[PDB]
RNA sequence: GUGAUCUAGAAAGGUAUGUCUAAAGUUACUUAUGCUCUUAUUUACUAACAAAAUCAA
């Protein structure tokens, strides 16, 4: 039953290294991140506002995406004039932002 | 066959190059036939030579329409020096001498068992040793111990060469079973040939470290472990490995102490380093100058000195071998006449020369190479050079100079001498080479790196 | 140089030098301050590493107030 | 009773690799172990070091 027992766990264990190397860094980073999100909370408990640190750029020219469109790839110029629905769209994005 | 022989040379050329690959060197000077084919109980490979022969190159055309004869030798393994190295085809006795050898034999060892059983009796086993190992089937095979469970033992030969269908290795003498025909061939000549074809074994002894660790004759030494490693191998052969008759090779001289390495060789520097570990160049080079200048104030009034001074020795001074200075200093009660520079074992000498104070003393160490072990020659070199030499500071232009050389325990003065010094100064010299302990360090530390014991 | 990122504590804080010195030495306690209150709102769920951890952290919180003591 | 003379040593080949380093602020007086130089023996880790082949008893 003992090798049964270690035949039935290998048997349902497929990974290997570096699929179980990868999920437990998967696990620490966000460990690391909800341990930072609660610090600027207690630190707003406090009063005192601390801003989330961005992560470090790997090389020279890494893209902060949140920073702008991304590669804004606008849409081609259509006849049937989107000026009443960009004004709606900004009023309810600012409303969400709010 | 010629182009079995024309094999013969490229396949150990190509072996001798493998071990040369073993090192970064396929120089031919770095390795001369000593290195390859002196036997491992003296520390070489053991190779057998098979094609140090002159190989028959009788003109090709009309070779293969007549079969010329042998009108011109070519050369086949040539080195810079021209070693006479036995090939064991001389070693070897050949198949119709061997058979018609059997012939006689068996028939006399017919006539001479038909003799033990007309007259009864139980064979001799000293009248029939005169035909011991001879014949075809060895003699021997007949007075085997166990010879009566291997007479049931038939058909041998075919299953030993149906080895090669079942087995993953070979057995290359699928054609023999020593238990069936015995030993066909003896190679014990060839050990003792090739030792004698090198000069000897004083002479295949000056290509080591062998008087670098000390010892006295070779009788006393086995061997530790039989196969001798790589590191050790090339740390005993290593005066001709790191030798200065390279072809090309950029000096750089070591780290710490005094040997110049003509090139990478990554091995040899590994032992070297460990060889000349925790600043010992520096400490046997103290050792030394302490110990004569103890025995110098020891005859004060003999040698009718003032006093003795260290010079405060830089500690780079040591192991520089561009330039050195004076280590120890000479003040007289009264004034020295020092005769013409001589040697260590010089005879006499006329003193009247010149008229001197102050004298010096100096100490260089040098780790010989198989080219230059030479010291007096070496140290007489170095006395002009720098006793000519401006930059050199010496009190005065006196003094001798003391040279040792580490990979060899060799020790000369080359030096101008007053009255009562060289009788002195010879039997300090013998007693600083074998008491130093500096120097007994240096010795013992090589007896661990070549793992050579005593017979202890 | 000498760089303050090799050595020890130094154990006692009295025998510390110059002011210009310590300073350096006190934020060589802050950084560890500032890494290890990370290391404790993880939900990394080791209950028992993290007990003394906090013991750990209460110890060189103590140090801190003694390289202030010394100032 | 002569001669013809090949070579040639350096790199990558030994290690991963990755992450972190509020000191400098962006307007609403609690005080608690200082690892010593050499030699020998024993134990643990470590070299991801090495190794009886033909053959002779």
């Amino acid at each position: 039953k003992e090798m049964l027992a270690e035949a039935r766990a290998r048997l349902l264990n497929t990974q290997g290294k570096k699929a179980t190397r990868k999920i437990r860094e998967r696990m620490l980073e966000e460990s690391k991140r909800i341990a930072e999100l609660q610090k600027r909370r207690e630190l707003k408990q406090a009063g005192i506002n601390v801003a989330i640190k961005k992560p470090k750029k790997k090389y020279g020219t890494d893209i902060d995406y949140n920073e702008d469109i991304v590669y804004e790839q606008a849409p081609m110029p259509g006849i049937y004039d989107t000026s009443t629905e960009d004004r709606q769209i900004k009023k309810k994005f600012e409303q969400f932002e709010r | 066959t010629e182009p079995l022989l024309d094999i013969l040379v490229k396949g150990e050329t190509r072996i001798q190059n493998r071990v040369k690959l073993g090192l970064n060197s396929k120089m031919p000077t770095r390795f001369p036939p000593a290195v390859f084919y002196t036997p491992k109980e003296l520390g070489g490979l053991g190779m057998i030579s098979a094609s140090h022969i002159l190989i028959p190159a009788s003109d090709l055309s009309w070779s293969k329409q007549t079969d010329t004869g042998i009108t011109h030798f070519r050369a086949g393994m040539t080195h810079e020096d021209e070693k006479l190295i036995p090939t064991i085809f001389r070693y070897i006795t050949t198949w119709e001498n061997e058979f018609l050898d059997s012939q006689r034999v068996w028939a006399e060892y017919a006539t001479k068992r038909q003799e033990a059983i007309q007259q009864n009796r139980r064979l001799a086993f000293e009248e029939l040793e005169g035909s011991w190992d001879r014949g075809i089937p060895r003699i021997s095979t007949l007075f085997q111990r166990d010879r009566h469970t291997l007479a049931y033992d038939r058909g041998h030969r075919i299953r030993r060469e149906f080895k090669q269908y079942s087995l993953e290795r070979n057995s290359p003498f699928w054609w023999t079973n020593s238990h069936h025909d015995g030993k066909l061939w003896n190679l014990n000549a060839y050990r003792t040939d090739v030792i004698q074809a090198l000069g000897g074994i004083e002479t295949i002894l000056e290509h080591t470290l062998f008087k670098g660790t000390g010892f006295n004759s070779w009788e006393g030494l086995f061997w530790e472990k039989s196969q001798i490693p790589n590191r050790r191998f090339t740390l005993w052969w290593s005066p001709t490995i790191n030798r200065a008759n390279v072809y090309v090779g950029f000096l750089v001289q070591l780290d710490l102490t005094g040997i110049f390495l003509h090139g990478k060789i990554p091995t040899l520097k590994i032992s070297l380093i460990q060889i000349f570990r925790a600043h010992l160049w520096q400490k046997i080079h103290e050792s030394i100058v302490f110990d004569i200048c103890q025995i110098l104030d020891g005859e004060l009034d003999v040698l009718q000195i003032e006093s003795v001074t260290k010079e405060t020795v830089h500690p780079r001074k040591s192991y520089k071998m561009n330039s050195s200075a004076a280590d120890i200093t000479m003040e007289s009660v009264h004034e020295w006449e020092v005769s013409k520079p001589s040697l260590l074992h010089e005879t006499n000498d006329s003193f009247k020369g010149l008229i001197t104070n102050k004298m010096w003393f100096d100490v260089q160490l040098r780790y010989g190479d198989y080219d230059s072990h030479d010291i007096s020659r070496y140290v007489r070199a170095k006395f002009l050079d720098y006793t000519t030499d401006n930059v050199s500071m010496y009190p005065s232009p006196t003094g001798v100079m003391i040279g040792i050389d580490l990979a060899y325990n060799m020790y000369d003065a080359y030096g101008n001498w007053f009255n009562g010094l060289k009788p002195l100064i010879q039997n300090s010299m013998r007693t600083i080479m074998k008491a130093n302990p500096a120097l007994y360090v240096l010795r013992e530390r090589i007896r661990k790196g070549l793992q050579i014991y005593q017979s202890s | 140089y000498k760089d303050y990122s090799r050595y020890q504590r130094p154990r006692n804080v009295s025998k510390v030098k110059s002011i210009k010195e310590a300073n350096e030495w006190k934020r060589q306690v802050s950084k560890e301050i500032k890494q290890k209150s990370t290391r404790i709102y993880d939900p990394s769920l080791n209950e028992m590493q993290i007990a003394e951890l906090n013991d750990e952290l209460n110890n060189l919180f103590k140090e801190w107030k003694r390289w202030q003591w010394h100032i």
